[PDB]
């Protein structure tokens, strides 16, 4: 899974065999770190018209 | 291919009410099953 983002630890209750979860948009939203139970927030890099 | 999911819960004939089940196992043994039987 290739991206960009602000990676947040998070509050997101994964239950226990959820690897990822996703956005309205089919986005993912956050995931679990291969290495770590920890559940990392993918909020999108700030943006905004100029 | 071959999956489980299932909850234990408590009950007071299969009653009415809501549940959901969380998967425990996710096989790619192949197998044709098309019968089955129960242990006790």
């Amino acid at each position: 899974l290739t991206g960009t983002g602000v990676l947040t630890e998070s509050n997101k209750k994964f239950l226990p065999f959820q690897q990822f979860g996703r956005d309205i948009a089919d986005t993912t939203d956050a995931v679990r770190d291969p290495q770590t139970l920890e559940i990392l927030d993918i909020t999108p890099c700030s943006f905004g018209g100029v | 291919y071959f999956k489980i999911y299932s909850k234990h819960t408590p009950i007071n004939d299969l009653p009415q009410g809501f549940s959901a089940l969380e998967p425990l196992v996710d096989l790619p043994i192949g197998i044709n099953i098309t019968r089955f039987q129960t242990l006790l």
